[PDB]
C-alpha cells in the first residue's frame, strides 16, 4: 500500500502529469501557455451545477479486476473508444466505497477483488472518498442519472480560458482557442493525456481537505485544465489550422460550447453519444468536487 | 414439442 | 462393532468438493447423474403414450383452435430423461447459474395464459429451480401484465422492478424499469415481481 | 541486434551493445509482458507480445486492435441489424457470447458517404437495391399471380 | 550514400580494439520500450519520472516493439448462431407506435 | 388426479434424496423474496480468484438451461405408481447411490490432488524469507533485527492472525514506544 | 501418473464459446464467502462453517 | 399526437404534431433536448401542459414560421399585460 | 493493382452496374443540397446529417 502524502498522491514524481512538446516533456502548464484566444460577440455564463445522485450503483458480482483507470481516461481522451456504458463497468468503483472492503485499487489502476503481492494501492481510505463520488460515473447513462451535455461545458470554459476576472464575474465570450502547432498535434496530445495515471488526480481531489486541497487545488489547475482541453476539443464544433507566415495555428472553435458533435473526424477524439453523456457525468462529479 | 434445455439456435449471423 | 477403514473425512471432503466446484465443470453433471438414478431407481413416474391436453371435444373444436396450437406450442413430449432431471435438478447443487429457456411470448390473445400456468406449475412442482430462473420469469411475466394489467404495471413498474434487501431487513425498490440478467441473480438484486411485499 | 549480446564473436560489437542495453534509457525484450483476462470468464485475452518488428508495423497493428477492442461491440449487436431485416416484432435470442467474441462497430458515416457516392455515380445502383427488395417481397409470400 | 546502414564491418581486427568506420547499431533498434494505455508505442523512459518517447514522435528505427494481439480466446468475424423467433399472428403485428 | 402421486410419494423422494452425501449446498430457503445462494470462492493473497458458483451461460453438459414446458407432461401425459389399481412401491437400496457417491468422492479427491499438491509447493508452504541485519559488533548471523518482506506476510501470516481473531498488527513509525509493540504482540 | 481422468479440469466448456482454460495455480488459497459486490470477506464463525 | 386545425371546416393537412415524450425527471427531459438539436424541424414552450415535456415537429420551415409568429404575438400581448 | 475479386453477388452487382466511366470529378468533393433552384447549399447543422 502506498501511503499518501501530505500533500495528495500527486506529489510523488511517480505520478507526474506531462504532454510531450518541442521534444520534451512539457508538464500540462507550460503548453497552457502556447494557448491564445480570440473572443466572440457571444456569451457564456455559468448556472449552478446540479448537486450529484446520493445514489451509487452497484458493483454487480464481477470475478475480474477492472481496469478502471484505462476505462475512465479511454472514455475521456481516447481515440478509438465507443459505446463506453453498454459495458458499464465503472460502477465497480462503488466496491471500493464500502468501508473495509476487501477490494483494492492498485496504482496501475485496475480494481483488484482482493489485496494481492507485489501489487501496490492506493490507501483505501483515500480509494473510499474517491469511490463515494466517483461510482457515479456508473449512473451516467441511466436516464434517471444522466447529467446536462451543455449548460456544464461552460464551466469548462470558465476553467480554462477564463481570465481571473471573467472566472470572477462568473460570465466569459465563448473563445477560440488557438496555438502554434506540429502536425497531429490534439491527437498526440490526447495520447499523452490519455496515458495520465489520473487516479492520483482524483483520489487526492477527493481525500484531502483544508490547506492540502487548497494546496493541491493550486499545484494542479493546469492539470485539469488539460484534461478540460482535451475534452473540449472533442466538442469543438471544428479545428482549423490557419497559415500564419511559415507557421501554423491549430484553432478550436469553440470553447465552452458543446456541439453535440459525433461524427469522426481525423484533427481530434470524437464523443459518440455515450461519451458526451460520461464525460458530462465526469465534469458534473469533478467540478462539484473542485469547489468546496 | 420434444423438450431441449438449450438455446434452440437457427439463424447464423454474419459478421 | 469396529469397521477397519478410515473415518468419513467430513471437513477434508466438503474441502474438496469446492475446489472441485471451483475447478471442474462437469462435478454438476455428475452429481446430477446421481441423484437422477436415484429418481429413475424409485419408479415415482413414467411417461404415458396418450396425451391429456384437452378436454374431450375441444381438441377438435374450430374456435379452440387457437388455444389448442398455444397448448401444443407449449406442450413437450414426454422423455424420462428429461422428466428424472427436472426432479433430480431440485435437489442436486448448481454451479454454472441456470437460465431461463427464453420465451418469445406478446401476449395478445387470452390463450397466452398458457405461459403464465406454465411458469405456476413450475414454481409449484420445482420451488427451487424456480427460484433460481425467477429473474428470468419476471422478463416474461412483466410483458404479461403490461399487456394485461398495465394500470396496476406501471404502478409496480414505478415502484421498481427489482429490490435490494437492507441490514435491517427492509426492502428497497430501485424505483427504475430494468430488465433483469441472470448476471444479478449472484448480486443483490431480487426481482420485484417476487417481494411479496403489497 | 540486441540478441548478439554476448554471442557474437566479434568483440567491439558485443561491447558496445552491452553499453547500450546497459544504459538506463534502453532495455531489450522479448514478450509476453501484458496479459488482459476477461471479467466474467477469468481467461486471458489480448496480451502483449514484445516481437522483433519495426515500429511501424506495430503502430499500425495496435491501431488496428485498438480499434476492435475499444469498441465495445461484441457479436450479440449483430442482432440489432437482423431485427431491421426482419418481420416486425420477431425476436432474437442467445447466446450472449460477450466481450470474448467483439466487433466493430458498423460505420454508419462511412457507409451513407460511399452510398450517395456510387448513387451519383452509378444511378444503376437503384436497380440493385431494388432487386433486393424485390426478392424480400417475393419471400414474403405475400401475394402471387393466379390464372383465375 | 549509406544512409539506411545500420552496421558495419561486423569483424574483428587483429591490431585495433575496433576496426575503423565500424558502426555499432542505434540504441534504438533494441530499445523495447512499452505499448502505452493509448496504444501508441514508446521508447524506455530516460529518467525517472518521465513517459517516454513515442517511436512515431522521431526518426529512430526501433526494431524490437510490444504489438498487443489477441488469444484464441478472443476471437472475431465468426458467424454467430441465435434462435430467431416469428410473430405469433401477422394481424397482430405493430407497424403504429412511437 | 395426480397430487396425491406427488404429494404423497415423490415428497419423500425429495425428503431422502435432500440427504444425499453430494447434495452439500443449500439450494433455496422457501422464500422468494430473500433467499439468496451462500456464495464462495477459493482466492489466495497470491492472487488467484475462482468462485464456486459463476455465470458462464450455456454450457456444453446441457444443465444451464431450463425447458419450464417440461411440467405439461408431469400433468397431462405421465403416469405414477399411485395413480394407478394397486402397485408396489419400489424403495431402492441405498447401497447404490450410497456407494457410487463414496467412488465419487474419492475420484474428487484423487483429482483434486495434484492441483493441491502442486500449489502446495508453489506457495512455499508454511515458512517466509526473512533478513537479519545485525545491529551490534559481535552478532552471530542469527542475532539482530528479524525482518521479511510484505508480500510474505501476505502470502503467509497475515490470514492467519484473520483466522484467529486478533487485532492487525500496529505498523510502527518514528513514534513509536516499545511498551505500544509489547502491547501488539500481546495481543 | 495416478492414472486421472484430468480432462476439461481447470476448464470451461462452454457451448458457444468453446472450451477455455483458466489457470490452475492457486498457491495458499482458502475458501472464503463473498459479498454480491464479488468483494471477498473475512471468515466468520457465525456463518461459514 | 397530430394536431387538427382549430377550425373544423377545414380538412387540410395539418402545420405540425406535438409529440409527448417520456420525461419525467428533469434530466430527462435535458436529455431529451440536447438529442432534439440532431432532428429536423422542432420546437418547444418553456414549459409544458400536464407537466409532460411534449415537442412540436413541422412538416415544413413555412408552418414553423406560422406557429413561432403565432406564438411571439402571444407572449408579446402576454408580457405587455404582465 | 489492388483488384482482389468479388463475391459471387459483388460480381453481379459490379456487372449490373456497368463500365465505371467514373466521369464525375472527385477532388475536393462534398455532398450537399442543391436548392430546387439549382443552386448549391451550405452545409447546415440544423438539417443536413
Amino acid at each position: 500500500m502506498l501511503q499518501q502524502p501530505t500533500g495528495g498522491y500527486t506529489t510523488l514524481e511517480q505520478f507526474a502529469f506531462t504532454i510531450r512538446n518541442d521534444g520534451t516533456n512539457a508538464t500540462p502548464t507550460q503548453f497552457l501557455q502556447l494557448l491564445s484566444y480570440e473572443a466572440t460577440e457571444n456569451e457564456l455564463v455559468k448556472k449552478t451545477i446540479p448537486t450529484p445522485e446520493t445514489h451509487l450503483p452497484s458493483a454487480r458480482n464481477v470475478p475480474g479486476n477492472v481496469y478502471i483507470e484505462d476505462a475512465i481516461t479511454q472514455a475521456l481522451f481516447g481515440i478509438s473508444a465507443q459505446n463506453v456504458n453498454a459495458h458499464g463497468y465503472f460502477s465497480r468503483l462503488s466496491a471500493l466505497a464500502l468501508p473495509n472492503t476487501s477490494a483494492r485499487l492498485g496504482l496501475d489502476g485496475v480494481i483488484y477483488n482482493s489485496e494481492t503481492i507485489n501489487i501496490p494501492f492506493y490507501d483505501p481510505a483515500a480509494v473510499a472518498n474517491f469511490a463515494a463520488t466517483y461510482a457515479k460515473l456508473g449512473n451516467a447513462s441511466t436516464p434517471r442519472y444522466r447529467a446536462d451535455m451543455i449548460d456544464i461545458y461552460a464551466h469548462v470554459g470558465l476553467e480554462l480560458a477564463g481570465t481571473d476576472a471573467e472566472r470572477a464575474a462568473g460570465v466569459m465570450p465563448v473563445k477560440r482557442a488557438k496555438f502554434d502547432s506540429w502536425e497531429g498535434s490534439l491527437i498526440s496530445l490526447s495520447r499523452d493525456v490519455v496515458n495520465w495515471k489520473i487516479l492520483a488526480f482524483l483520489i487526492d481531489l477527493c481525500s484531502l481537505e483544508g490547506e492540502a486541497l487548497r494546496a493541491f487545488k493550486t499545484r494542479n489547475r493546469d492539470v485539469f485544465r488539460m484534461m478540460l482541453f482535451i475534452m473540449s476539443t472533442a466538442v469543438a464544433a471544428n479545428v482549423v489550422n490557419r497559415k500564419v507566415t511559415k507557421r501554423v495555428d491549430r484553432v478550436l472553435e469553440y470553447i465552452g460550447v458543446n456541439s453535440m458533435r459525433t461524427a469522426g473526424r481525423t484533427a481530434t477524439i470524437t464523443y459518440d453519444l455515450s461519451r458526451h453523456e460520461f464525460a458530462a457525468k465526469f465534469l458534473q462529479l469533478t467540478f462539484t468536487r473542485w469547489n468546496a | 414439442k420434444v423438450i431441449f434445455n438449450g438455446l434452440d439456435v437457427n439463424t447464423e449471423v454474419q459478421p | 462393532a469396529l469397521r477397519p477403514e478410515l473415518a468419513f473425512d467430513h471437513d477434508h471432503i466438503i474441502r474438496c468438493l469446492m475446489l472441485a466446484a471451483a475447478n471442474y465443470p462437469r462435478l454438476e453433471g455428475i452429481i446430477v447423474q446421481i441423484n437422477t438414478g436415484y429418481v429413475a431407481s424409485a419408479n415415482v413416474i413414467r411417461p404415458v403414450s396418450e396425451k391429456r391436453y384437452f378436454p374431450e371435444n375441444l381438441e377438435q373444436n374450430q374456435s379452440a383452435a387457437r388455444l389448442v396450437s398455444a397448448v401444443k406450442a407449449r406442450a413437450s413430449e414426454a422423455d424420462i430423461s428429461s422428466i428424472h432431471l427436472a426432479i433430480a435438478r431440485e435437489v442436486s447443487p448448481m454451479f454454472n447459474v441456470h437460465e431461463l429457456k427464453k420465451i418469445a411470448e406478446s401476449f395478445e390473445d387470452p390463450s397466452s395464459i398458457v405461459v403464465v400456468l406454465e411458469f405456476i406449475l413450475f414454481a409449484l412442482f420445482f420451488p427451487t429451480e424456480f427460484n433460481r430462473i425467477k429473474g428470468d420469469i419476471q422478463n416474461v411475466l412483466l410483458l404479461f401484465f403490461s399487456r394485461w394489467y398495465p394500470v396496476e404495471y406501471g404502478i409496480f413498474v414505478q415502484r421498481g422492478a427489482t429490490y435490494t434487501i437492507n441490514a435491517a431487513g427492509e426492502f428497497e425498490f430501485s424505483g427504475r424499469n430494468e430488465k433483469w440478467d441472470q448476471a444479478l441473480y449472484l448480486s443483490e438484486h431480487f426481482p420485484a415481481l417476487f417481494s411479496d411485499v403489497p | 541486434p540486441a540478441l548478439l549480446r554476448d554471442f557474437t564473436q566479434v568483440n567491439w560489437l558485443n561491447r558496445d551493445i552491452t553499453n547500450m542495453l546497459q544504459q538506463a534509457g534502453t532495455k531489450y525484450g522479448l514478450g509476453l509482458t501484458e496479459t488482459r483476462l476477461d471479467y466474467v470468464r477469468l481467461v486471458k485475452t489480448i496480451v502483449g507480445h514484445a516481437l522483433n518488428i519495426d515500429h511501424f508495423a506495430a503502430s499500425v497493428l495496435n491501431i488496428n486492435l485498438r480499434a476492435l477492442m475499444e469498441a465495445n461491440v461484441t457479436a450479440d449487436d449483430r442482432i440489432k441489424a437482423l431485427q431491421a431485416h426482419s418481420m416486425i416484432s420477431t425476436q432474437f435470442h442467445g447466446p450472449n457470447q460477450g466481450a470474448l467474441r467483439p466487433e466493430l462497430a458498423f460505420d454508419h458515416d462511412h457507409i451513407i458517404r460511399c452510398l450517395m457516392l456510387a448513387a451519383a455515380n452509378y444511378p444503376r445502383l437503384e436497380g440493385i437495391i431494388v432487386q433486393i427488395n424485390t426478392g424480400y417481397v417475393a419471400s414474403a409470400n405475400v401475394i402471387r399471380p393466379v390464372s383465375e | 550514400i549509406s544512409v539506411a546502414r545500420s552496421m558495419r564491418a561486423i569483424v574483428n581486427h587483429n591490431e585495433v580494439d575496433r576496426p575503423r568506420g565500424a558502426v555499432a547499431p542505434s540504441s534504438y533498434e533494441m530499445d523495447t520500450g512499452t505499448l502505452s494505455r493509448n496504444g501508441d508505442l514508446l521508447y524506455s523512459p530516460v529518467a525517472n519520472g518521465q513517459v517516454g518517447i513515442p517511436k512515431l514522435e522521431v526518426d529512430h528505427i526501433s526494431f524490437s516493439n510490444v504489438v498487443s494481439m489477441m488469444t484464441a480466446n478472443i476471437r472475431t468475424g465468426d458467424d454467430m448462431a441465435v434462435e430467431r423467433v416469428n410473430p405469433d399472428d401477422v394481424r397482430a403485428i405493430n407497424i403504429r407506435n412511437a | 388426479n395426480i397430487a396425491v402421486a406427488h404429494t404423497d410419494h415423490l415428497s419423500v423422494v425429495y425428503a431422502t434424496m435432500s440427504n444425499f452425501m453430494l447434495n452439500f449446498t443449500n439450494n433455496f430457503s422457501g422464500n422468494h423474496a430473500t433467499f439468496k445462494p451462500d456464495q464462495y470462492v477459493i482466492t489466495s493473497p497470491e492472487g488467484s480468484y475462482k468462485p464456486i458458483i459463476e455465470r458462464q451461460g450455456e454450457t456444453v453438459d446441457g444443465l444451464t438451461i431450463i425447458d419450464t414446458s417440461i411440467v405439461w407432461p408431469i400433468l397431462c401425459q405421465c403416469t405414477y405408481p399411485l395413480v394407478r389399481i394397486m402397485e408396489e412401491i419400489v424403495y431402492p437400496d441405498p447401497s447404490t447411490t450410497l456407494s457410487q457417491s463414496l467412488s465419487v468422492a474419492q475420484v474428487l479427491s484423487k483429482l483434486t490432488l495434484p492441483d493441491a499438491f502442486i500449489n502446495m509447493i508453489l506457495s512455499g508452504g508454511d515458512s517466509v524469507v526473512m533478513r537479519t541485519y545485525q545491529t551490534e559488533a559481535d552478532d552471530d548471523l542469527d542475532e539482530g533485527i528479524r525482518m521479511t518482506t510484505y508480500d510474505q506476510y501476505l502470502s503467509h501470516i497475515r490470514e492467519r492472525l484473520h483466522i484467529t481473531n486478533v487485532p492487525d498488527p500496529i505498523y510502527i513509525t518514528g513514534a513509536s514506544t516499545p511498551d505500544q509493540i509489547a502491547a501488539s504482540v500481546q495481543a | 501418473i495416478t492414472d486421472v481422468d484430468s480432462t476439461d479440469y481447470g476448464k470451461l466448456t462452454l457451448r458457444f464459446l468453446g472450451t477455455l482454460t483458466r489457470s490452475l495455480k492457486m498457491q495458499n488459497a482458502q475458501i472464503r464467502r463473498i459479498r454480491p459486490d464479488g468483494t471477498v470477506l473475512r471468515y466468520d464463525d457465525q456463518i461459514d462453517i | 399526437i397530430p394536431i387538427t386545425n382549430s377550425n373544423i371546416f377545414d380538412d387540410s393537412s395539418t402545420p405540425y404534431n406535438v409529440r409527448i415524450w417520456h420525461a419525467p425527471t428533469m434530466t430527462e427531459v435535458n436529455h431529451i433536448l440536447a438529442l432534439m438539436r440532431k432532428s429536423t424541424l422542432v420546437s418547444t414552450h418553456s414549459s409544458w401542459h400536464w407537466n409532460v415535456l411534449h415537442t412540436f415537429h413541422y412538416r415544413s420551415e413555412s408552418d414553423m414560421i406560422d406557429h413561432f409568429a403565432a406564438k411571439i404575438l402571444e407572449d408579446w400581448r402576454q408580457k405587455e399585460k404582465l
